[PDB]
């Protein structure tokens, strides 16, 4: 979230249990009603 | 078990009015059946079958026989006769001798009392029908019993038939003014907030048996042991599992609990305190059970608001119990340097009670004077001499954190008029406490003591009572300081009583660092571990300017010590021998001691490593190079000794700790 890894209940670097590749991966974003978001995919050093 | 009373049914004589009524009812039923038959177009036929839909019934009933008339003479009259014979609730209606629309009745809500009466009537009808069915089965000989179905889980056929009968009765009782209702109850208290749950009745009944048990406390001069063995684990597991529903008031649930739950909890606390007192050795067999129950109640001591609606009641009992505890503490501190077992090896749960509960924002003069009296009693001839010190420190930290005003310096705001008008202690701080000085003098004395840099020795009466107290005191009022930005206008509007700044935090950090580096590892030193455990957030408001002086000498000394011990171990061992084995086990013990001290000292330095890593991410300096060199040196020293790893694993196993303090969160 902000310079810190989000801690889980277990207390370690929790992942999604070795996701099989299958076809590949792709960044997916969602948005609810009445919400404003900014998707910064990153094209330059100043973007990050 | 259930023995019904058989009321006479055939011995009575039917009156003329009842005969006229049943004749009219039979005529109406025949007319309705004829109307239904002519509406559904049931034609005649030469035989009765189902594939032709033929049933000849449109004929007068005066020419029929008694056998055919008996099956229809009493279709509903049996239930009415049973109701008028069993229940003696006969109403007094009468003395003896162009296209309107139907109204809407489902729009309005259904009364709880009416629904309860309807459910009771349905249950009575079902039970009585089952009674006729059992009687008929017994008369016919018996056999299978497929009707053994609970009323709450009845079959669909019965759940439709009873509803059809109820709606038929409702539509037939609309006229002639028929209405039967026998009940007197209110749903605003019995099934709304308090008595709706079974918890209130459980609390009342357990209070009843507790009072019954207390009625013969002085009987020793069977039943109580069995009662305790039944109730204590059950109530303990009830508190352990079911504890979220009693967190706060039902208006802010999720936690539905009124003042009755808090009153019951306080009564349970008073009852267990009473059982602890009086006789102790008699109840020594259940002493671990009593201690566990006290721990569970302390961990579940919600302590909801009571004085807002109830006039204290239990407040006087709590004050008396606290006064008795203070008197007992004074007695021990006087005679040391029936309740001996409880006051020696069972006061730790008492000092631990509600220690971690009331610690956030979420507090009275009586508690303040009680903790002042206990502190004065402990400080009076408390030296020399019990294994009673972490509990005292926890109680001191809890009493300090839960303070309406500043309890260290008089610079009260919410004082009571009885402190000046009634015979009591003065409202001042320095005069009331002869051994607690002002905050400035106390911090100056602490800094002077820390500046000495003496050895550890034992001295278990100054550091372990002073350092945890200030370490739990300063962060609590750091956010309420006159210089710190308050989160509200009312906080800054009132005159502040405390005075904490960055220099006090720097002095605290320097004193802690000095007391850690002064404790040389040659034996067991649990004081540093206790101090580190009792105050985890001591770096929440750190000042990162003296980082070189804090860390470079310490890491240099640590690396030098590790190098010299590993070199000495290699030189003494070299080969394998009995003397080499003795030296190896001595070095292993030294490594275990150093590892325990390091386990004590990690959380602060790890938090500071996270902090200054964030600072270097924002703005770097010339510290990462030497930090990385130190990390590499210590980890290669650790990796170049398998015996060190084995000793560390053995110490971790023998510690029996989950090491959950590193993740914090």
């Amino acid at each position: 979230l902000n310079g810190e890894v989000l801690m889980s209940d277990s207390g370690s670097e929790t992942a999604f249990r070795e996701i099989e590749i299958g076809d590949g991966f792709l960044p997916v974003c969602s948005l609810g009603p009445g919400q404003v978001g900014h998707l910064n995919l990153g094209q330059d050093v100043s973007s990050l | 078990n259930f023995d019904p009373r058989p009321v006479e049914t055939l011995n009575v004589i039917i009156p003329e009015k009842l005969d006229s009524f049943i004749n009219k009812f039979a005529e109406y039923t025949h007319e309705k059946w004829a109307f239904d038959k002519i509406q559904n177009n049931w034609s005649y036929g030469e035989n009765v079958d189902e594939e032709l839909k033929t049933h000849p019934m449109l004929r007068p009933y005066k020419t029929f026989s008694e056998k055919d008339k008996e099956i229809y003479r009493w279709p509903i009259k049996e239930s009415l006769k049973a109701m008028i014979a069993w229940e003696w609730t006969i109403e007094k209606a009468r003395e003896g001798e162009y296209n309107p629309q139907p109204p809407d009745l489902s729009g309005v809500t259904l009364s709880r009392e009416l629904q309860a009466m309807a459910e009771q009537l349905a249950e009575n009808y079902h039970n009585t029908w089952g009674r006729k069915k059992k009687q008929e089965l017994e008369a016919k000989g018996g056999g299978t019993h497929p009707l053994l179905v609970p009323y709450d889980t009845l079959t669909a056929k019965e759940k439709a038939r009873d509803r059809e009968k109820a709606q038929e009765l409702l539509k037939f009782l609309q006229m002639n003014g028929y209405a039967v209702t026998r009940g007197l109850k209110d749903m605003e208290l019995d099934t709304s907030s308090i008595e709706k749950r079974f918890a209130f009745g459980f609390l009342q009944q357990l209070l009843r048996w507790m009072d019954i048990s207390q009625e013969f406390i002085a009987h020793l001069e069977q039943e109580i042991k069995f009662f305790a063995k039944i109730l204590l684990p059950l109530i303990n597991q009830y508190f352990t599992n079911h504890c979220l529903y009693f967190l706060s008031t039902p208006a802010k649930v999720l936690g539905h609990a009124s003042n009755k739950e808090k009153e019951m909890i306080t009564s349970l606390f008073c009852k267990l305190a009473a059982l602890v007192r009086h006789r102790v050795s008699l109840f020594g067999t259940d002493a671990p059970a009593v201690v566990n129950c006290l721990h569970i109640l302390a961990r579940s001591l919600d302590a909801r608001t009571v004085m807002k609606s109830g006039p204290e009641i239990v407040k006087a009992g709590l004050r008396s119990f606290f006064e008795s505890a203070s008197e007992d503490i004074e007695k021990m501190v006087e005679n040391l340097r029936q309740n001996l077992t409880y006051t020696t090896v069972a006061l730790l749960p008492v000092l631990t009670t509600l220690f971690q509960h009331i610690a956030q924002h979420q507090i009275l003069d009586d508690v303040q004077v009680s903790c002042y009296r206990t502190l004065c009693s402990i400080y009076s001839l408390g030296t020399t001499k019990e294994k009673l010190r972490p509990a005292l420190g926890e109680c001191l930290a809890r009493l300090a954190a839960a303070m309406p005003v500043a309890f260290l310096e008089p610079q009260y705001t919410t004082k009571s008029p009885r402190e000046r008008a009634i015979l009591g202690l003065p409202n001042s701080v320095e005069e009331m406490c002869p051994d607690i000085p002002v905050l400035d003098r106390l911090m100056a004395d602490i800094g002077g003591l820390a500046e000495s840099g003496a050895r550890y020795t034992e001295m278990p009466h100054v550091i372990e009572i002073t350092l945890p107290m200030l370490c739990s005191y300063l962060p609590r009022w750091w956010e309420r300081g006159p210089e710190a930005p308050p989160p509200a206008l009312p906080a800054g509007a009132p005159p502040p009583c405390t005075a904490v700044t960055s220099d006090h935090l720097n002095s605290l950090l320097g004193n802690i660092l000095r007391i850690i580096v002064n404790n040389l590892g040659i034996d067991e030193a649990t004081w540093m571990k206790r101090l580190a455990v009792f105050a985890q957030p001591i770096v929440s408001r750190a000042r990162p300017e003296l980082l070189h002086s804090h860390f470079i000498p310490t890491i240099g000394r640590l690396r030098k010590r590790a190098g010299k011990v590993v070199a000495e171990e290699e030189q003494l061992r070299l080969e394998a021998k009995a003397e080499a084995e003795e030296g190896e086990l001595l070095v292993r013990d030294e490594f275990s001691v150093l590892c325990r001290d390091l386990y004590a000292l990690y959380p602060l330095l790890i938090r500071y490593v996270d902090n200054n890593r964030a600072h270097w991410l924002t703005e770097p300096n010339a510290n990462a190079e030497e930090l990385f060199r130190m990390v590499g040196e210590i980890f290669i020293y650790w990796s170049k000794s398998h015996n060190f790893k084995r000793e560390e694993q053995n110490f971790v196993v023998q510690n029996e700790i989950n090491n959950m303090s590193f993740l914090t969160a």
